[PDB]
């Protein structure tokens, strides 16, 4: 789920 | 005088993501097999565009960063059909995925094509049955990401319950843009409807992503968020938020 | 939190995208061959600006001659200000991230004469570290920086809408991360600098104009920026132009 | 006398 979290704590 | 005291409303609008191309070349015959295969990419690039959008939605920042993840995870597929609901209506009984994808009659009577086509259809005429106005679809549309949470709760349970609040608040004064209670209960009901409409298109989706028979790319941005959703689904862990019992 | 969005938060998401200028690295450096394709550039920035500037609240209430006038005096001061704040943020002029004028640039023939006012705004900008808030609130204020003497059709409107993003400005100021000691003293540092922005656009607007008039130059401008060039050349020189200070 | 500028403005 990584870019996803990624995308997100951006 | 009004408008340097802006609306919610208003930065929805600001913040609606830009229409992407399929970048579907139009010279080489159709076959189920390439459309679904381009929708995926275009997909992928649209779910991406949904966490900009979402990030900037005023409240969602500020939620847990795991139930933002958790509140994509969920709702990724309700942003699309109803995003592509939203362009459909715009323009005929057709599949708007993107100015150069366009799905028609032809398009539809392919293979396994409308067994999903008419779930995104049934938006599109729902919106334009209702002449659901702009404002009044985004202010839908955000409510559409805050559709639904885990059975036992977000860490941010109570600041999400706040926010979602606000969004059907919003939704309200957009109405009123005297039959102002009857059309919030159409609209909310339209809301309502939505998870029966994701729940089938995500089996149809979910499918072709486990069978082995059908060689159909996806992306990894959703092809993780598919990975992880499946099991959710067979769990129900998912509770699906109701205006109307 | 704030469910109810602020101004500036509003200024942030109608902040217009990074573009490229499509400048061949491969093909060596030519004080022609930058002039031209900084206007191909420009023109687009300009053409940016516009969708901006309806964006901004209460600008689209303004009559439609008073919205016109406004990026018409205005587009160098957006152009040179959003540039000043990408180059600080960045010693170099970051025209776009394919086009850099560095050192080497930097001394190409009849060029330092024009990027050394756009390095003054990106220098002043650093010296005061503005912070992103304040930059924004800036901006806009910059959109409003001139009226015609004669005054504006919705004159009312203007002051109102401009005093507005004073106080947008003076929330940022106070709302930055520091000593609140200096909050005046700062508003007074910001509003100088913006005062000092109409020198420098004049400098500018002096060196791009005689560039577009210059017979035998042979640089091409884009059909949205000759317009523009071509209709202020007249005024510019006809001083019916009231170009507001905070400071006398 | 800069139908461009104003043709964007005007929607
Ligand atoms: C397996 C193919 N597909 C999955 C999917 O590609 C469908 N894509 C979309 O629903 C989609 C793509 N772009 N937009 C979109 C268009 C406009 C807009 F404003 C916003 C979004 C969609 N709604 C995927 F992976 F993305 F989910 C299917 O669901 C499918 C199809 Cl298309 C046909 C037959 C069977 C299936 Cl499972
Ligand atoms: C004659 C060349 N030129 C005119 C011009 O091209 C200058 N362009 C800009 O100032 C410009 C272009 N993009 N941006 C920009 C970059 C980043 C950003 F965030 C926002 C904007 C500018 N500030 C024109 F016409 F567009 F104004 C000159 O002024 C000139 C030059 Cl560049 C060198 C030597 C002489 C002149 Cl007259």
């Amino acid at each position: 789920n990584a870019l996803l979290r990624y995308l997100l704590d951006k | 005088l009004p408008q340097l005291t802006p609306t919610l409303v208003s930065l929805l609008e600001v913040i609606e993501p830009e229409v992407l191309y399929a970048g579907y070349d139009s010279s080489v015959p159709d076959s189920t097999w390439r459309i679904m295969t381009t929708l995926n990419m275009l997909g992928g690039r649209q779910v991406i565009a949904a966490v900009k959008w979402a990030k900037a939605i005023p409240g969602f920042r500020n939620l847990h960063l795991d139930d933002q993840m958790t509140l994509l995870q969920y709702s990724w597929m309700y942003l699309m059909a109803f995003a592509l609901g939203w362009r459909s209506y715009r323009q005929a009984n057709l599949l708007c995925f993107a100015p150069d994808l366009i799905i028609n009659e032809q398009r539809m009577t392919l293979p396994g094509m409308y067994d999903q086509c008419k779930h995104m259809l049934y938006v599109s005429s729902e919106l334009h049955r209702l002449q659901v106005s702009y404002e009044e679809y985004l202010c839908m549309k955000t409510l559409l990401l805050l559709s639904s949470v885990p059975k036992d709760g977000l860490k941010s349970q109570e600041l999400f319950d706040e926010i979602r609040m606000t969004y059907i608040k919003e939704l309200g004064k957009a109405i009123v843009k005297s039959q102002n209670w009857q059309r919030f209960y159409q609209l909310t009901k339209l809301l309502d409807s939505m998870h029966e409409v994701v729940e089938n298109l995500l089996n149809y989706c979910f499918q072709t992503f486990l069978d082995k028979t059908m060689s159909i790319e996806f992306p990894e941005m959703l092809a993780e968020i598919i990975t992880n959703q499946i099991p959710k689904y067979s769990n129900g862990n998912i509770k699906k938020l109701l205006f109307h019992q």
